[PDB]
RNA sequence: CGGCACCUUACGAGAAAUCAAAGUCUUUGGGUUCUGGGGGGAGUAUGGUCGCAAGGCUGAAACUUAAAGGAAUUGACGGAAGGGCACCACCAGGAGUGGAGCCUGCGGCUUAAUUUGACUCAACACGGGGAAACUCACCAGGUCCAGACACAAUAAGGAUUGACAGAUUGAGAGCUCUUUCUUGAUUUUGUGGGUGGUGGUGCAUGGCCGUUCUUAGUUGGUGGAGUGAUUUGUCUGCUUAAUUGCGAUAACGAACGAGACCUUAACCUACUAAAUAGUGCUGCUAGCAUUUGCUGGUAUAGUCACUUCUUAGAGGGACUAUCGAUUUCAAGUCGAUGGAAGUUUGAGGCAAUAACAGGUCUGUGAUGCCCUUAGACGUUCUGGGCCGCACGCGCGCUACACUGACGGAGCCAGCGAGUAUAAGCCUUGGCCGAGAGGUCUGGGAAAUCUUGUGAAACUCCGUCGUGCUGGGGAUAGAGCAUUGUAAUUGUUGCUCUUCAACGAGGAAUUCCUAGUAAGCGCAAGUCAUCAGCUUGCGUUGAUUACGUCCCUGCCCUUUGUACACACCG
């Protein structure tokens, strides 16, 4: 989060504004590239074709 | 939260005393003569010629440099 | 058959609540009677009529008003019901406060001002507010323009500033008055215009903080209910510190908050290295029994070795691990063994949707506006005051004695801070001083030096021996230093001296479940001096729980409403 607070001076009073923004965590380059709780799961490599007992000479 | 009030009479700041043609009192221009320089300019090195003293009571003062003689 | 009704459903109706009729009504027609036409005035006046009367029946208008009202939704509120949680609640306990003195703040009183804000939790050792100048906003006195800039007047034959000595004044403020001196168009008068305020307005505001509440709560996408506002999801029960999960389920899958996360603390004989850390060796050296050892000094070249204890970067390790039990055999919980750690591992930081007439315009060159702005509410300067006491309240401490005082002997922590041409930092070490303090060197811009901060409690050995005693240290008198321009209304300490109440404190009420409570000291702060205060650290080190809704508080659900500026209605 980048936080910016500025006071705007009107003729009738003060307007204190706060523009609070985020860049994409995956767009971060130096710190963590996601939230702490971000759990990412890879895909399965199972469901292959298995054959009884071959032997390959290379 | 109070109204300010005075007791002494209101003062007036000192005004410079305007003298009409002050330069006349320093010299007595002699006919067919020289400059008089009667007023005995201060002998301090700070003020050279043209800067005179004040022939007052029992003191002689020049306002350029703050000194008195007799 | 007839009834008095009841349950479900909604073909259908309804604004909805609901309705077996309140259906068969814009697809408008079975018969028929009565009644209403916004709210009041008003079922009033009058007339008639009935009545013993009380009164009944019939029954206006003037005038006045933009609403009145019905059903339901959300919220708010309740001196309503049901659940849940919590040492800012209790059970069981520990220590307290409330008794005296003092310090300190609050109200009150006085004052020249005794500045003021805040007043249950969420006011009162809080405004980082321990005030001599300053702070200061207040009081008695004195200055300056440091009123920019456009103009108009004046103005070089001088717009005008500074001024010796004396008077005044506190002043060696030419501030002003006597004084005639000196610079010269920056300058003097007025207008605009400003500008500056610890002035007012936190009930005109921002920004921050506190509070609700750090409780666990909050929200939308798709689907379902509803004409809708909305609602379900977001919930009986169990579980958890927790809307956190199991589970049940017109819901399903998600997001914020919690948890995660981060800082700190623990373990690492496994790494990376450590002359600003230490150790074992190695020299050289010492004292004793001579046993070759026990203790030490030294060694920025012994040009020793190492990281193990000390530091900190990289990592690792715990995820309720495995087992016995109960549980919806789920979420979990309870007992063991291992482990360094099995209470979220310990303690903290950040911390949701909106909000409060909570606090601050006394921190701002943050402010809008009102006040004022040259005899200034601006500033500056001297002196005072916040300290002032017939009184009540609280945050603390000193203790009320022997689980103790003094007097010796022993003597361990940790967190931190510390400088130059200054405006004087930490100060050692030496030298003087009963003490406080004084003198001379030197180290350190820093793990080096200050400082192993050898802190106190504590352990021991002695006197004291129940006495207000030698427990206690108010109130007061005398000298020596320190700091500051300046200590009187004692800055403070020190030396001597005075030797107070207090002999454990009522009704009440506070904090707290483990290195925690409670004794005990130390450092950083405001600070030139002033700590009985906070902020942090370290030493010693417990009792009892490990449960509940009895009190209180909050939250949720049900319920009620004529409230929505929301009961301060
Ligand atoms: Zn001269």
């Amino acid at each position: 989060i980048d936080i910016a607070i500025r006071h705007v001076l009107m003729r009738q009073g003060v307007l204190g504004i706060k523009v609070k923004i985020m860049k994409d965590p995956a767009a971060n380059r130096f710190g963590p590239r996601a939230l702490p709780d971000a759990v990412k799961i890879a895909e399965a490599k199972d469901e292959d074709e298995v054959i009884p007992a071959p032997t390959v000479k290379s | 939260r109070k109204k300010k009030v005075y007791t002494t009479p209101k003062k007036i700041k000192h005004k410079h005393r305007k003298h009409k043609l002050a330069v006349l009192t320093y010299y007595k221009v002699d006919n067919e003569g020289n400059v008089e320089r009667l007023r005995r300019e201060c002998p301090a090195p700070t003020c050279g010629a043209g800067i005179f003293m004040a022939n007052m009571k029992d003191r002689q003062y020049c306002g350029k440099c703050h000194l008195t003689l007799k």
